[PDB]
């Protein structure tokens, strides 16, 4: 069948993935349409209610959904508003760790020599620490802000789409079809983007799906750390910062943020799984 | 085996050259031969002193990386004798129930947001089924006389020197701190020893192990184990780099003494210091566990330990 | 008989639209014979092995309706009494040499665990044994051999190694499936001379399946070709090359540089071989046959018993004169 | 001027044991030489290490020699100017040994044929077009493959599109790197009268590399046969096949097997197996091997030596034809 539609009946094979893009879509059209969709605004403290439970709970109200945080704050509106800066962010850290990593992978992996050795040393020593602790070095010198931690996962997700790329790129390039070209005299910026670099779009594609994961995943670690995020701005990783307090006092508190955390991560897993399942034979 | 291991070493030596020099330019702004007397310091001893302790930093990292280097090995632990068994079974018992259970929950393991997954644990069983205790190393109760030579790991020095009961102490506050901890290791084994036991019991070898009449358990544990633990081995290596990610996160919540502690503190208050000279020991200790893990490779390996 | 197969069957995929990789097939093999399987990729030749071996895992189906190996029907006995035929009695040897060895063990306990599964015995007889029978395979210097890990031999080597491997138990038959593929012309002219010197020294039957007819023509006894999963003719080595009584052998003779004089074109069928979906009604080579008549698309072909003993899979068996007998 | 002149062609890859080791050569080819004419087929024969698979990548450029020349009419192609690196492209080509390995998986048979015709040539798309669908013609596939993907075609049909994309440019030599070794008996058949009928319409001249005597049998007009990268015996098929002179060759045409009774011939029991170019023997390659053993040949290297218009390289020949040595 067309290579597209070969893929989708393959990938509607696995169920699961089919869940995760459902889930995907929904949060998504949460993300966009929230000024709309949501309740209250995310800054507005009530005072009438203060650490109130949900609606189902008793001495809830059914007035906030999910109920309220320590200083009078919505929830459910709260939740929202962070799923627009949790896949903002995820969007501008792979987008961008694709496109200078593949660029680098295929430099190094065609090119060889050199520049391979330059490109893979300076990677060897950027993965020499741990992504976390790297990022938090980066953002404690420049200041916690979102768009200081956005750039700090960009440059730690970077070394990762190199090793990766580079790793496809050596198993096309030794390929009778790539010496082929090269005999009927194709150039090198051709042999990468026109020959290699669609062959190798295969891993990269997944790769992608599992790099939002982590980029919300470590995104939400830097806010709870007091890094990422600050306090004010509805960030699902910030409202869990200082929340383990109200472990007794409010169990929602601590549960919600986590939750959709967990939901969005295992989502985007899903579907990586499912885009692994579609690229093989 | 000598000409694979000096090659290990021939990558290292530029990886760790390159440490010394990036740790020097984060020293030096916040005579080239500053560098060889930067260099005499670290290898002499001389890290900085904390801006808040007025202590060296050496003096402060050696009780914290025992500590964090007690919850790293029952993380690994837990996370390879429960993980290797459920991936092997997972493999043998390929579309089972099972098998899909053991794949959502490595799927969920893997995708867990670890600081709230220590916190759901101690909302649940140390506060409202009161099961465990909610922080710390030891209790307030344990106290080991100094007289005696410990070790500085508490699950040692209180089987050795403990009163009675302080052992038990000693493993009930650890056992969470090592399930949260262990979550993302186990899921990471269980996912990579499918994946590596479904690919070799897919190869011409099996249907030769078959083809002699073995027992279907000499074929999956002789056969088919040992060319599939090759990339477990390798995984492991990763997570036991990448753990420390973790320890930051459950150090945190848990307040246990530790690296991750000790340096996320360190950010949040700028004390330089500790994370200019903490950054050096622990990219060094990751080189190492690297090495190792390429040795232990090495020598598993018949096509890497034969050849020359 | 020895082996004695009849309407043997395998099926993979779902039962309402089955792929027929053998379909309704009937072989005997007597003791000490040699028995040839040729035919094109897609004509199922392995299958039969496998099935035989009970290889064919859980998405693929066996049925037979006898499937008798040295009294013992193999479609109703145990995985207990399975393991005391496979590798004792009955002995497989395959294509890629170089991957059919386990890369982690070294070539001596990949020979002596086969020597200790049937026969048991201490250390010092397990290792006697492989050396009594890496001197059989005529492998230089056994003792120094034994401690050699797969990667470290060559191809040929692999080879031998393998049918030392499955010749430990004096079995009564031994496969080999393609056991010369990728291998060179002087060294595959070693492994089947030494297969032939194990059939003489040992008594025992060797079904010998291959793409390439001349290797089976020096080697075999008793050819049968297969086409797209079922056999179409059986006969003695000498006449089946020589006369041949189904269109499918005279084609694939006819398709072959030794009957070229010089550079005179070679023959070929049309089409290409019925796979899952393309099956045809009647006679399965109808698509192709140059001889094709009606009753070809009615009615599929029984396989005839002719007066010479051979069998053909056609309604007009071939006269020696290579012509129909309409 | 023969169309492609070969002379004393050599390929030295150097090697390490390790780090500490010094370097060692692999003599992977040393010392062949031929002329080749148009309208012809020179098939080079010989088992796996004997560096037949070195040679033609030379003959393509895909490796540039260690030493020796290489002219196509009187125009030397190892010089790196652009004016002779334009000639060399268009006119010697390449088929490989995998049909599956040398396509682009990811492009249509239209953009696998057109991709030579856009880095050579002025034409436009419209023009690019009508010589793909040609050649396709030419070929043997249909106007509606044009758009497929190389995964929809039978292995058969994917060495057409790797005979047609080598015949894009119009050349005068294409390499084979043996061709129809993967293939079926029926569909290998149709490979090789393709090949046949192209070389009668073009006049198109093969170096046809093959492990299968048959196929050169029947195809070939000279053969080389190879041992441990040096030419053992050239001539025409005629005297190949029926006075093979060399031991070695003698080996390779009594180990190929055959159908008819009255074409069987006397069995040579080769022993041992492949020397490793790694590690090579003194004196004449074959010398643990052969049957003619004689007491020149562990001390020195054997030469091409002309014996009744047939090339061979073999002491105990020169010693029957020169009873005086
Ligand atoms: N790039 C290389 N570096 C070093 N040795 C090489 C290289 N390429 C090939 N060789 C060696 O050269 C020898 C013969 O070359 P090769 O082309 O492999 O042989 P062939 O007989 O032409 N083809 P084959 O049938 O595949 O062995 C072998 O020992 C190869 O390992
Ligand atoms: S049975 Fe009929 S269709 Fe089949 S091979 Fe014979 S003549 Fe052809
Ligand atoms: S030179 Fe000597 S060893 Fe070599 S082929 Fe001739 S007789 Fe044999």
């Amino acid at each position: 069948m067309t290579p597209l539609q070969e893929f989708w009946h393959y990938f509607k094979r696995n169920k699961g993935a089919v869940v995760g893009l459902v889930y995907v879509v929904i949060v998504l059209f949460i993300a966009i349409f929230a000024n709309w969709i949501a309740p209250y605004n995310p800054a507005e403290q009530f005072r009438d209610a203060l650490l109130a439970p949900p609606a189902w709970q008793e001495g809830g109200s059914m007035a906030h959904l999910l109920g309220t945080d320590d200083v009078g704050r919505d929830v459910l509106s709260r939740l929202m508003y962070g799923a627009r800066l949790s896949l903002l962010v995820g969007c501008l850290v792979v987008v961008l760790s694709l496109i200078m990593g593949v660029i680098l992978g295929l430099i190094a992996g065609y090119f060889g020599g050199l520049v391979d050795n330059i490109i893979m040393r300076v990677v060897d020593i950027m993965l020499a620490l741990p992504s976390l602790l790297l990022a938090l070095v980066l953002v404690a010198i420049f200041g916690p802000s979102i768009g200081n931690a956005a750039l700090a996962l960009t440059f730690v997700a970077l070394p990762h789409y190199v090793r990766l790329t580079r790793a496809a790129v050596l198993v096309e390039v030794n390929r009778d079809y790539v010496t082929a070209s090269r005999v009927a005299g194709a150039g090198a910026m051709r042999q990468m983007f026109i020959n290699i670099f669609p062959n190798c779009l295969a891993p990269l594609i997944v790769q992608a799906s599992l790099g939002f994961s982590n980029a919300i995943l470590d995104m939400a670690a830097l806010g709870f750390l007091g890094m990422g995020a600050q306090p004010p701005t509805p960030e699902w990783g910030t409202m869990l910062s200082d929340v383990l307090q109200f472990a007794q006092s409010a169990w929602w508190v601590v549960t919600f943020p986590g939750l959709a955390i967990l939901l969005t991560v295992l989502a985007f897993n899903l579907m990586g799984d499912g885009l692994r399942d579609a690229l093989d034979p | 085996m000598l000409q694979f291991i000096l090659r290990r070493l021939g990558l290292v030596i530029p990886t760790f050259i390159g440490i010394t020099l990036l740790t020097f330019a984060f020293v030096h702004m916040i005579m080239w031969q500053q560098y060889l007397h930067y260099i005499w310091g670290v290898m002499h001893g001389d890290l900085g002193i904390s801006m808040k302790s007025r202590i060296p930093v050496w003096e402060e990292f050696v009780p914290r990386f025992q500590a964090t280097l007690e919850l790293g090995v029952c993380a690994m632990i837990f996370a390879t004798a429960v993980g290797i068994p459920v991936g092997v079974l997972a493999a043998v018992k390929r579309g089972s129930i099972f098998d899909h259970t053991a794949v959502g929950l490595a799927l969920t393991g893997y995708s867990m947001p670890i600081f709230w997954w220590g916190m759901m644990l101690i909302m649940l069983v140390s506060v409202h089924w009161n099961l465990t205790p909610v922080s710390g190393r030891v209790s307030d109760m344990v106290f080991l006389d100094d007289s005696n030579p410990l070790t500085g790991f508490m699950l040692i020095d209180t089987a050795i020197w403990g009163e009675d009961g302080n052992f038990i102490d000693a493993v009930a506050h650890m056992i969470l701190p090592a399930i949260v901890l262990g979550t993302i290791p186990l899921a990471v084994i269980v996912r990579m020893t499918r994946s590596s036991m479904l690919e070799v019991l897919g190869e011409d070898y099996i249907r030769t192990a078959r083809a002699k009449g073995l027992t279907r358990m000499r074929v999956i544990i002789v056969h088919a184990l040992r060319n599939a633990m090759l990339p477990v081995v390798t995984v492991i290596g990763l997570q036991v780099g990448t753990l420390l990610a973790g320890a930051i996160l459950t150090e945190t919540i848990f307040s246990w003494p530790g690296l991750g502690r000790w340096l996320i503190d360190a950010l949040q208050r700028r004390d330089y210091p500790v994370v200019q000279g903490g950054v050096l020991l622990v990219a060094t200790m990751i080189i190492l566990v690297n090495l190792l893990v390429d040795l232990l490779y090495g020598v598993v390996n018949p096509r890497i330990r034969h050849k020359k | 008989a020895l082996l004695n197969v009849d309407k043997l069957s395998v099926h993979f995929g779902d039962e309402s639209a089955p792929f027929r990789a053998v379909d309704r097939i009937s072989y005997s093999v007597k003791q000490g014979e040699v028995v040839g399987i040729v035919g094109e990729s897609g004509s199922g030749k392995s299958v039969s092995s496998l099935a035989i071996m009970g290889l064919i895992d859980y998405p693929g189906r066996v049925m037979a309706e006898k499937l008798e190996f040295n009294g013992q029907d193999l479609q109703r006995i145990s995985e207990k009494e399975r393991r005391n035929l496979v590798g004792a009695e009955v002995a497989m040897i395959f294509q890629d040499p170089m991957t059919s060895l386990n890369p982690c063990y070294t070539v001596g306990f990949q020979i002596m665990e086969a020597i200790k599964v049937h026969q048991g015995g201490n250390k010092s007889t397990r290792r006697q044994r492989a050396i009594d029978l890496l001197n059989q395979v005529g492998i230089p210097d056994p003792a120094s051999r034994l401690d050699v890990y797969p990667h470290q031999l060559s191809g040929g080597m692999s080879q031998r190694v393998m049918i030392a491997m499955a010749i430990a138990c004096r079995p009564k038959l031994l496969i080999a499936d393609q056991p010369t593929t990728a291998l060179d012309v002087t060294i595959q002219a070693q492994i089947i001379e030494l297969l032939l010197e194990l059939q003489q020294k040992e008594n025992m039957a060797l079904v010998l399946i291959t793409h390439d007819l001349a290797l089976v023509a020096e080697a075999a006894h008793k050819i049968i070709v297969m086409y797209a999963g079922q056999v179409v003719e059986t006969g003695d080595a000498h006449a089946i090359f020589h006369a041949p009584r189904h269109p499918y052998t005279q084609a694939l003779l006819r398709a072959l540089p030794e009957f070229a004089q010089d550079k005179e074109r070679l023959a070929s069928l049309p089409g290409v071989v019925p796979g899952k979906y393309d099956r045809p009604n009647g006679c399965l080579l109808n698509p192709r046959c140059p001889y094709a008549t009606d009753r070809c698309r009615a009615e599929e072909p029984a396989l005839n018993m002719l007066a010479d003993g051979r069998q053909s899979k056609c309604h007009y068996p071939l006269d020696d004169a290579g012509r129909p007998t309409l | 001027q023969p169309l492609l002149q070969a002379i004393d062609l050599k390929k030295h890859y150097p090697v390490k044991k390790g780090m500490f080791a010094p370097e060692r050569l692999v003599k992977a080819l040393d010392g062949v030489s031929f002329n080749l004419e148009r309208g012809k087929t020179l098939a080079v024969v010989g088992e796996s290490g004997c560096g037949k698979s070195t040679l033609g990548r030379l003959l393509t450029m895909i490796e540039m020699p260690t030493g020796g020349e290489l002219y196509y009419q009187g125009q030397d192609l190892l010089k790196h100017d652009p004016q002779a690196q334009k000639l060399r492209r268009q006119k010697i080509q390449i088929v490989f040994q995998n049909p599956y390995g040398s396509l682009n998986p990811r492009k249509k048979v239209g953009q696998i044929l057109e991709e030579p015709l856009l880095i050579n040539t002025s034409l436009s798309k419209e023009q690019r077009r009508e010589k793909a669908l040609s050649m396709m013609a030419k070929v043997g596939l249909k106007t509606e493959h044009y758009d497929r993907y190389p995964h929809m075609f039978s292995g058969g049909q994917r060495q057409r599109i790797a005979i047609a994309r080598g015949l894009m440019l119009d050349p005068d030599v294409v390499i084979a790197d043996q061709p129809v070794s993967a293939l079926d008996v029926s569909v290998r058949a149709q490979v090789l009268n393709l090949m046949m009928d192209l070389q009668q319409e073009l006049g198109l001249s093969y170096v046809f590399i093959s492990h299968d005597l048959s196929v050169v049998e029947h195809i070939a007009d000279e053969v080389m046969v190879m041992y441990l990268g040096r030419c053992v015996e050239k001539g025409t098929k005629d005297q190949i096949f029926n006075n093979p002179r060399h031991p070695y060759t003698q080996a390779l045409l009594s180990a190929t097997p055959r159908l008819n009774p009255d074409d069987r011939r006397e069995r040579i029991k080769l022993s041992g197996e492949l020397p490793s170019p790694l590690n090579p023997p003194p004196g004449c390659a074959f010398n643990a091997r052969c049957r003619r053993r004689f007491g020149p040949c562990t001390q020195l290297q054997p030469q091409l030596k002309d014996y009744g218009g047939q090339l061979v390289a073999c002491f105990a020949v020169d010693q029957d034809e020169n009873p005086q040595r």
